[PDB]
């Protein structure tokens, strides 16, 4: 419509306060290295923001945080208008608070734990109503800010008076939480999660649009790969990022269930989705339920593999529900399942190789305090066949090491770890190195 | 091999000759409760009789009708005669064909190829180059191909494909060039017109992409 | 300061608690010096202190005897002081725990009492409950008092009272031929694997209230 709308993509920067821009398209709407802007997104919602110049974003692209979508109250592949904003000056009074459901567990000082760092050298646009995420103490936590004394947007000098006032808020039915998986929690598999999302884009994002064409949107999408890969979380990021609705069918949960009343639920989880469009059905541990014809033995678990396949061809295309489905390899499966109108999509989210390895390592190191001498790029070397989960785990067990170390000094008192003693853990690389004498 | 069109071959003949068309599904049968399976399978047989002349297609036979020792337990033998019977029992005057389709013969119960039964196999094989060009054409003949389009070319790059590849290769070439488009049709929605539609071309580009995806 | 985290016995004997060089030196304790530890649940109980080479600085080793007596567990928190106060005692009174006891019949002092004692110059305190093996059973004995109350120790010349009946046992007090660490062998290596996964979920589990850390759920045992 106009040259200054654009397209909401993905952040490679992964900091709040920053959206990024192709160097042509900031030229062109004449903004600089560093300039403040503002940013209007749907539901009469905006945002303030730093803008830097990324050479690998596309022109009529903008990339930014999730923190920054939900304030925006937009998913990916939206669009929003973004204009210059210099006229933001220092606050001096900013009021944010803690949101409830992002602090129980935790006591006492959470300025010194999170504001504090967050904000030491921040130099950071805010405006009111905005909600941000802090890492650390091994938990994320989600502030809202009340307001601000230059309203309703200021920057964040050290100059500025931040108080949390006690009592932390109720989250509002609007306001998605940050924990929620998004595909900033996967990593190591750009390639296979781009193709995800341009099949699921327009079926799920513009479903109107299959009524005025005859075209035909993929209906089933398969995921290959050994367990632990992200497969299901890459369904459940997908789901969330799409604003899709999420219905989860686990394999061995349907086959728990006596005769009949397993396909009574299976039938059930497709009349969810239809009912609550559009969605993604995540049918985990496929084969589980539809293994190679011969190799289900007794009756009740064909007449449970053919009960999937009628439903899976019931499926209308107009429903606007995308199944998605994981299993270990294809062989595995049924090929009935592998037809023209069914699982027509296959997708092969591999294992993570050194470069992949790393950023899963930082995606679980995001909320934990590491030493200086934590080397992550060495531990991805030294960790050659892992994948995802081993990973994940790892870093739990490291850290839950580097908790046991000082558990010990912690004698003095119990259940007396306040957030503040949290964040004074840090967790060594011999923690790390340690760590990986287990997986 | 599967989407071949081994289905849409059998759908035309019904409608090319006039004929009444009821298709078995092979799987959506075995979907039902013993004995209701069979109610059904006989009650199609019951409604292609009813309306003459008809072809009867049964897709996915092997779900019905696998090799005698294939079928574990009573159930899935009783359903795979009582087909038999119903294949026996339809009588020559009744003016009704039946089609199957199947992967191959040996995943068949070979009692169906029996004289007065299955007695007439059709070999729907592999497109070669000159096929696939076709294929590609009927399923382009909706959609504004562009000048450097060179179907031709995209027959020969696809070697191992069978139609329905091909049939969702158009499909995702055109949705690729829909979110190309998609973008920049930021201005409103959901204001595509015919219209718009029309001004809507499939680039070469928008193929060799697709292709990068199928099997 | 001079609290410590329990950790297991090498020294397998009742009356002895085994501490790091530096840590009695810190201290100021001398190898054989007696000792009064306290635990949980107003318990306190009497020991001879060794010093332990192999042994950690801020943890003290123990056996389960003692660690019952102080109603504590294993990585669990204990003060230590000095105690060279302690005398021989003139009359010390034992009871067996009637459930350790069903199946032997008369002198059950000439069989564990005496052997445990001689030369034993052991410390006591009332209400502690020791353990003797021999005549292929292990019995328990209650030290319903001492003399020198509430502790002494039982040189050659102390009294020891054996009188008949056999005590009930407390819902607080845990037999002792109950399984323990110390009930299995061979495999060291795997043992400090399950106690260090299993350590805070299960000793201090009001902490994952506290972080977002996953532990584990489900321990497979192979073999
Ligand atoms: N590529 C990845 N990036 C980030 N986290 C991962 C990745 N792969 C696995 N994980 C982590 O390990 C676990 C994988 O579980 P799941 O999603 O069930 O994988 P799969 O379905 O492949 O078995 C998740 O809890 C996730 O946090
Ligand atoms: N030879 C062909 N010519 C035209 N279209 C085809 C051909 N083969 C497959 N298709 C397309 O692909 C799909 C094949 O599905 P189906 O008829 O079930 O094939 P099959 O029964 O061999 O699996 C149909 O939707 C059809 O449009």
């Amino acid at each position: 419509n106009r040259p200054n709308r654009l397209i909401v993509d993905e952040a490679i920067n992964e900091d709040n306060s920053v959206v990024s821009l192709s160097q042509p398209k900031m030229d062109e709407l004449q903004l600089f290295r560093g300039d403040t802007v503002l940013l209007k997104g749907k539901k009469r919602r905006e945002a303030v923001c730093i803008v830097l110049s990324d050479d690998t974003c596309s022109d009529e692209k903008i990339r930014m945080n999730r923190v920054v979508r939900n304030n925006l109250r937009v998913r990916l592949g939206d669009v929003i208008s973004i204009q210059p904003c210099p006229d933001v000056k220092y606050g001096k009074r900013i009021h944010v608070l803690p949101i409830d459901d992002t602090v129980e567990g935790i006591t006492g000082n959470l300025f010194e734990v999170y504001l504090k760092p967050y904000f030491l050298e921040a130099y950071r646009p805010i405006r009111k109503g905005d909600i941000f995420l802090v890492h650390g103490g091994m938990r994320a936590v989600e502030f809202k800010v009340v307001e601000t004394d230059p309203s309703p947007y200021c920057i964040v000098a050290p100059d500025t008076v931040i108080h949390c006032e006690g009592e932390p808020i109720k989250r509002e039915d609007e306001e998605e939480s940050l924990n929620e998986v998004g595909y900033d929690d996967i990593g190591g598999c750009r390639k296979q999660l781009a193709q995800i999302k341009e099949m699921v884009e327009l079926p799920l994002r513009h479903p109107a649009l299959f009524k005025a064409i005859g075209v035909k949107p993929p209906r089933g999408i398969l995921l290959y790969g050994p367990p632990g890969t992200g497969k299901t979380l890459i369904a459940r990021a997908v789901a969330n990022e799409t604003g899709a609705f999420f219905f989860l069918i686990n394999g061995p949960e349907i086959m728990s269930k006596l005769a009949g009343e397993s396909e009574s639920n299976l039938r059930k989880a497709f009349e969810e989705a239809e009912k609550n469009a559009p969605a993604i059905i995540f049918i985990d541990e496929l084969d589980a339920i539809a293994p190679k014809r011969e190799k289900t033995h007794g009756e009740v678990e064909r007449r449970i593999v053919s009960q999937l396949l009628t439903l899976m061809d019931g499926l209308k295309q107009r429903a606007h529900v995308i199944v998605m489905a994981a299993t270990n390899r294809p062989n595995s499966i049924d090929p009935a399942l592998r037809r023209f109108g069914r699982f027509d999509r296959e997708v092969d989210i591999g294992i993570p190789d050194a470069t992949g390895r790393l950023e899963i390592l930082q995606i679980h190191t995001k909320n934990m305090k590491l030493a200086d001498d934590v080397d992550l790029e060495q531990v991805a070397n030294e960790t050659h066949g892992h994948v995802g989960a081993d990973l994940a785990a790892l870093c739990s067990e490291a850290a839950l090491q580097a908790i046991r170390k000082k558990m010990d000094l912690i004698d003095l008192e119990d259940e007396t770890i306040d957030a503040e003693v949290m964040n004074s853990l840090a967790v060594t690389m011999d923690d790390f190195r340690w760590a990986l004498s287990q997986s | 091999p599967p989407g071949t069109g081994k289905t849409l071959i059998a759908r035309a003949v019904a409608n090319e000759t006039g004929a009444f068309f009821f298709l078995i599904n092979g799987p959506e049968i075995m979907s039902k409760l013993a004995g209701e399976s069979e109610s059904n399978l006989r009650k199609a047989f019951e409604e292609a009789e009813k309306n003459a002349p008809a072809i009867i297609f049964i897709d996915e036979l092997d779900a019905i009708a696998p090799k005698r020792e294939k079928t574990h337990g009573e159930v899935e033998r009783r359903i795979v005669s009582q087909l038999l019977t119903l294949m026996d029992g339809l009588k020559q005057r009744a003016h009704v064909i039946v089609m199957a389709a199947t992967n191959r013969p040996n995943s068949i119960d070979p009692a169906l190829r029996r004289f007065g039964r299955f007695d007439r196999e059709v070999d729907i094989g592999i497109p070669d180059a000159t096929g696939r060009l076709e294929i590609l054409q009927i399923h382009t003949k909706n959609m504004k191909l562009a000048d450097d389009v060179d179907l031709e070319q995209v027959a020969n790059e696809t070697h191992g494909h069978v139609g329905a590849d091909l049939a969702a290769l158009c499909s995702e070439a055109a949705l690729q060039a829909i979110r190309k488009k998609m973008d920049l049709i930021d201005l409103e929605d959901e204001t595509i017109d015919a219209e718009v539609m029309n001004s809507l071309a499939v680039t070469m580009d928008d193929f060799r992409w697709a292709l990068s995806q199928s099997n």
